[PDB]
């Protein structure tokens, strides 16, 4: 009945008891590094997603595999939790272990609202992850065509950008 | 899991993606599931899974890797 279980089940009012003793560290992981947020955002729990953010919660934690609280919002298809998480700032290019982004996540589960409304926010499509994926790629042929579609109308260049960050040369 | 040459019903679909196979399309048959070559991966990283062997976490298949670092 702990905190992250109240999260994952959407139990407002035990997870708003928590959170009013200040003592509790409303950022800190699981043992697998899953904050209160992380859950909330994964089981689509909006409410006490809300309540997370304006009571302070950061929004760029990561778990053990290094998603966001975004990529699980994604990957789950939870479209008002994607746009929440937006409007107070995630990133929506982050990067996990693998160098998959929310939107490959979105792609791969035909998650095509998410996904659309992602590239409508800016999400790169061209950006692959560490084995040479491109996020769009990822999806069935009508949502990958479109996706591309929709975004060199936004202004996005389609070139395939290979995985790069500080420590992938050494 | 085997590796199949599609030559099934109309209405057949993968597990995962739910979406149709093409005649001769090369599939999987995992416990009596089909999918794509391209579904029959691992759910974050959507790698192949090393020896075939995968563990489920809520429906989603994982690669050892990825069970390990997340879910175990
Ligand atoms: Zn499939
Ligand atoms: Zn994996």
């Amino acid at each position: 009945d702990d905190i992250f279980t109240q999260c994952r089940e959407g139990n407002a009012v035990a997870v708003r008891l928590w959170l009013d003793n200040t003592e509790n560290d409303l950022n800190q992981g699981d043992d697998h590094g899953f904050s209160p947020l992380h859950w909330a955002c994964r089981e689509g729990r909006s409410a006490v997603v809300e309540m997370l953010i304006m009571r302070g919660a950061r929004i760029n934690v990561m778990n053990r595999g290094d998603d966001t609280p975004l990529h699980l919002a994604a990957s789950h298809g939870h479209r008002d939790i994607v746009q929440k998480l937006l409007q107070y700032k995630a990133d929506i290019n982050a990067v996990n272990e693998h160098g998959n982004v929310p939107l490959h996540y979105a792609c791969f589960w035909g998650q095509d609202q998410v996904a659309e409304d992602l590239v409508a926010n800016g999400a790169l499509v061209s950006i692959c992850n560490k084995y040479g994926e491109m996020p769009v790629d990822k999806a069935k042929a009508p949502l990958r065509e479109l996706l591309r579609e929709r975004a060199e109308k936004m202004g996005q260049n389609l070139n395939r950008i290979p995985y790069k960050d500080t420590f992938w040369k050494g | 899991s085997e590796n199949l040459y599609f030559q099934g019903s109309a209405s057949a679909t993968c597990e995962r993606c739910k979406g149709g196979f093409a005649p001769a399309e090369k599939i999987v048959n995992s416990n009596g599931e089909l999918y794509h070559e391209q579904c029959f991966v691992c759910a974050q990283c959507f790698q192949q899974f090393p020896e075939g062997l995968f563990y489920e976490f809520e429906g989603r298949k994982y690669c050892e890797h990825d069970f390990q670092m997340l879910f175990a």
